[PDB]
């Protein structure tokens, strides 16, 4: 989901990927209920390319112009991040030459 | 991948009451994104609630959705007849799209005592060189009994399988059949063989011994 | 509104693949994503994954190294493909629509095994000679040893139809199947009306009628 | 003279591979040139192409890209495949001699669909009160939901054959089929008598009996 | 391809006439090369006459030809009782075969008036959830004939077929069933449904209607 | 005690690859060499080859150009390939354990043709009358041209099971088989006692009675 | 590829009586590895002889082996119904596992007399465009029965082709059918048709013909 709706890297990728684990900074005893990602989009991304828009998606039938409802559904959600969640549920940052 | 645990599977109430059905999930679900199923036998999944709250078009109004975080429930106001069927979970929050585990709804009817026969094997089946021993029950309100072997008064397990019956349509009794099989110096060791059922609703030991 | 007819192979040998198709008619395929869903008796449904006009796939995690899926765009179909197919795999397939909630396919069943079609037996079953006293005896028939799921059973050519108990079929080690299949009768029954078990076989085409004697 | 027996499937899955053979007794195989032809409801007949022993093809240019023709001058027998084949290929083909005019084969007939074998089912109906109060009523059983073609429907048992009405199936947006037999009595003999109706569908190996009754 | 167009589909004469029917190709026919073909139900196709104006061996004297150019006709003198099939045009001139149209003979008598008895839809279909309605007729020599439906006053269209059956080997009349389909909450909706029948012969527009 | 399992395609044409598996249980599968052995009823018992755990093989010299053998010991199976297959090649295939002497397959069946599956002929067996001249006679109907092997021939729906005869299926020079079913009854039974025999072939799923008439 | 030459492959004897099956190869064999295997139909061979003179585990002590060098026997001192099968040799001590070319045993009875049928062709299949003459034999004991057909006094070869069914389970008979196959012109040119069959359990050569 990460690799095509989100951030995508060109096969031709030349550069170094560096992550470590954030529990620290980005937890919060509640829920961080701030970073979301995109979940539904309609076709994959091309290498290198960033999609900000909201634009509901359809999914069904009913067109559904500019409203949420029955089959359409909003494209972004929100990472659940707590100290307590186990190695694999908990963030991490990324940075990427 | 979160994983979606639901209510026990098996749960009967008469008709015309009100149905109550929980489901909560490993991790918090985003923006409430929960979906009830309905499956009768034989058909494929229809869709019930969306978004933990509410209804899909062309449904009856007496299902209602509530909860949210990681604890869900559904409800259904009254019981008709054709209510009865599987209800699935759903998650669609998350990229790896998962369901529930189902939840079986029944229709109760007063307890009953299992009725136990017992079938000798034939010489005709032993001529290949195996037997088989079958202990039965019939018209019993749980869906399982607990019924055990005993051969030369010693416990045996590991070597047997029960198989179970649909409830009746107007009955809603239960019928069950324990088969063992064994080679045939080990069939002709013992005369006397017995099976024991353990049931709540009848309050004997039955112990059931053919020769 | 959508419907979604679906065709494939019901019986498979290990490590054979399996390749089901799933054809759309009334709505536009284009602009949708298309899914496949299988359902267990053993742990539930599961999602395997979907696809697009365009050919993108997502795939669940689990099974991401032995799924392929297909889409023929000139004829408004999409199949699927998993590879190295196992006893384990034995399930009920739908294909749907995006994530469904409103259009399901009938669902195909697939059943994997290593075993080849041939007839069953009956064992004879006396009644105990407690039930004659009793006042309520019961007669049974157990069928052994047949692959193919359709096997049927009977009581007097369909005579005694009232009070009959047909437990579903079970596997076995070997891969077969056996079940039982009862009735009851009063003591009075016994002897004076004959009852005899039939049990009959399409797939192999096999007819057994065993005669019932009391102990 | 010149015999052609020919055989090969029937029913086919969109997307599969046609293929017929056809068999020539009598005279000779070499030195002819041996034609496929086929006839649709809806277009009429059509010619597809000849081969001879030798091994050459002439092709209808409409076709030439998916027909592949095929001959076994051993057991004297040629044949013809048909690939990617569509729900508008179903249709009779005959195998026959050059351009026809001497002799022709007895004809195959070939559907092309995406549905699955269901069994038929009967819908009850009853006469109107003003059809009693006019004089005359007919009585009619409704068949539906049947994928194979071949069905038998009868009243009586068989042994009204006079007025029996069964009326050519259609094929429906779902891609079943369905059809009606009735008949006409005086509405005289209505009150006294019971009627039944009888259909036998041989791909699904069903049989399913109704009693029809007044109102 | 040449492409060859004929006469009418469906001519009505009695037996014991002359027929004439026209066959005309979009191109000249090289040498006349021209041939007709007559089919019956359940059988394939034969020949009757090649080259425009030969007649094929074992070919009764009735079948005449004559044509050329583009133009062709086909004779036939006296029409006995197993006369009646169809007969196709092929030209066998050019490179890829074609065939005709198709063109049918009937046998001809006095007109009739259709007799309608219709069927409310059962309980059991309503139980599975699909409504039919047949509107029916009985004994009509014209083939020709129009039923229109009227729910709520209104046309309907595009959800009713029709099913005719062939003609009768001694009484020559057909039967039609015309079958419309409804939505139940349709159907309940509206009191007034009717079939109407227009047909050349019978000069009343008969609106059978039912509540 | 050790349980072999095997599989493989049942139906092949010429020049295509043969391909079987066999999957061993109840003991180990390492240390030990797994033979392949083909029987035919033209020649007899032939050995075809082995293999072991390591993939280590041995080849019959006759069979070493196309004979191939694999193995996967993460599931414990072996499995042979045999290409250009020829009409030759049509036998039964076991897979045993080391020379033998201990564990057998159950033997899997490998036909070898390039025909299409058909239906049956019926013809009836006209009795002389000499022949109910002399006091007993035989009615038959002969079943030809249907290419898959499996065909079951009764008489009298399964009720007239004293006397009947059913000759072996003959392989002719078109590729389809034929064989006849015979009976034997007395003379002055014929005539008021009516005769018919009932022939089921299942590959292409046609079922058709004939009744036998004296002529 | 050391080629095993076995005894003749049909030998019949009377049940309870004794049985001798010999073996020869090409090249002597070392240390005596051979072994003898029994084949029921439809069934894989079970081995009961290894070594040439040992015998394998579970098997019934009336089998026994003796031989060397080039030359091998099994014996059965008394037959019981259930060792009527196929043998085979098999040697293993050269590098290619070679069997025997199999022998087979039959239950002996008093000498039949079979019975000849004839059946002409049925005008349906005439129609189809080929003819089948069946001529068959009834509840004969010995095998060797030979069948002959006389085309207009004529001997035919090379167009005929006949089934021989197995022993009977308890009449232990055997029965015969021969087919030959004609094309139409072949069939209908010639009046007179026969089949005649020479066989040792009757002295006279039954001929029988049709028109």
């Amino acid at each position: 989901k990460i690799a095509d709706y989100n951030y995508k890297l060109p096969d031709d990728f030349t550069g170094c990927v560096i992550a470590w684990n954030s529990n620290n900074l980005d937890s919060k005893v509640g829920g961080n209920y701030n970073y979301r990602y995109r979940l539904f989009r309609k076709s994959n991304l091309k290498p290198f390319e960033r999609d900000i828009s909201t634009e509901i998606y359809q999914a069904g039938s009913k067109p559904c112009n500019g409203v949420e409802g029955f089959n359409c559904y909003f494209p972004l959600q929100s990472y659940g991040f707590q100290p307590t969640n186990g190695v694999g549920y908990q963030p991490y940052r990324v940075v990427v030459l | 991948e979160i994983v979606m645990t639901q209510s026990p599977g098996t749960l009967s109430l008469s008709p015309g009451e009100r149905a109550t059905l929980s489901c909560r999930a490993s991790q918090s679900i985003s923006s409430s994104y929960l979906a009830w199923f309905q499956q009768k036998p034989g058909q494929a999944p229809r869709l019930l609630i969306y978004g933990a709250s509410s209804r899909a078009p062309g449904i009856p109004d007496r299902f209602s959705g509530s909860g949210s975080g990681t604890d869900f429930t559904l409800t259904i106001s009254r019981l008709e007849p054709e209510d009865f069927a599987v209800y699935y979970c759903q998650q669609y929050g998350d990229s790896p799209l998962t369901f529930g585990g189902g939840t079986k709804v029944d229709i109760k009817r007063t307890v009953a005592a299992p009725s136990v026969f017992i079938f000798p094997p034939s010489d005709e089946q032993l001529k290949s060189g195996t037997a088989s021993v079958v202990c039965l029950l019939n018209n019993f309100y749980p869906r399982e009994a607990k019924v055990q072997w005993k051969v030369d008064n010693a416990l045996q397990s590991g070597n047997s399988q029960e198989s179970v019956t649909e409830q009746d349509s107007k009955d809603s009794t239960y019928s069950l059949s324990s088969t063992l099989t064994l080679s045939k110096a080990d069939y002709e060791k013992h005369k006397v063989y017995a099976c024991e059922v353990t049931h709540q609703g009848l309050s004997s030991p039955v112990t059931k011994s053919f020769n | 509104e959508v419907q979604l007819q679906q065709w494939g192979a019901g019986l498979l040998k290990p490590s054979e693949t399996l390749s089901l198709t799933c054809a759309v008619y009334g709505e536009s395929f284009s602009g949708y994503y298309w899914s496949w869903i299988r359902q267990s008796p053993g742990k539930g449904l599961e999602w395997i994954g979907q696809i697009n006009h365009s050919g993108n796939t997502n795939y669940n995690p689990s099974l991401k190294s032995r799924v392929t899926m297909s889409v023929d765009t000139s004829k408004n179909q999409f199949s699927l493909k998993l590879s190295s197919v196992t006893a384990a795999d034995t399930a009920v397939y739908y294909c749907a629509r995006e994530l469904g909630h409103d259009y399901w396919g009938q669902g195909t069943l697939v059943t994997v095994s290593s075993a080849s079609t041939k007839g069953p037996s009956v064992f004879p079953l006396a009644p105990s000679s407690k039930s004659t006293s009793g006042g309520t005896a019961a007669l049974g028939c157990l069928v052994k040893d047949y692959f193919p799921e359709p096997v049927t059973v009977s009581w007097n050519s369909g005579a005694l139809t009232s009070g009959v108990h047909t437990f579903p079929a079970v596997l076995q080690s070997s891969g077969l199947y056996s079940l039982s299949s009862v009735v009851t009768v009063p003591s009075s029954s016994l002897g004076t009306q004959t009852y005899i078990c039939n049990v009959n076989h399409k797939p192999s085409n096999t007819k057994v009628d065993k005669k019932v004697e009391p102990k």
